[PDB]
């Protein structure tokens, strides 16, 4: 139902009946459409707990 | 040759008046923010249960 196993059917992919955020190169059925989410920590604030 | 005997009584009324003053603090939790805010909708649709 999806050739790439990603949660968008080949029909949904080629016809564009899809989440629009899916980047255009992944509209093709043989190209998997998946998020890659990494967190980066811009800075770290320690506060000393002292009475 | 001498021999001396002595004997003493003492009353002592001591009145004391103390004042004291303390400021405690915690360096992690030293202040509390309370932000007054207001929402605006400059768009075209209404939005419900805004958070």
């Amino acid at each position: 139902w999806s050739t790439a196993s990603d949660p968008y059917s080949d029909f949904e992919k080629v016809t564009g009946r899809i989440d629009k955020n899916v980047s255009p190169e992944a509209r093709h059925p043989l190209v998997a459409a998946y998020p890659i989410v990494h967190v980066d920590m811009e800075n770290i604030i320690l506060s000393k707990n002292e009475d | 040759n001498s021999s001396t005997v002595a004997i003493d009584h003492s009353l002592s009324l001591a009145g004391e008046r103390t004042w004291a003053e303390t400021m405690g603090l915690n360096t992690a939790d030293t202040a509390r923010l309370n932000a007054n805010i207001r929402y605006v909708n400059t768009g075209t649709a209404p939005i419900y249960n805004v958070l």
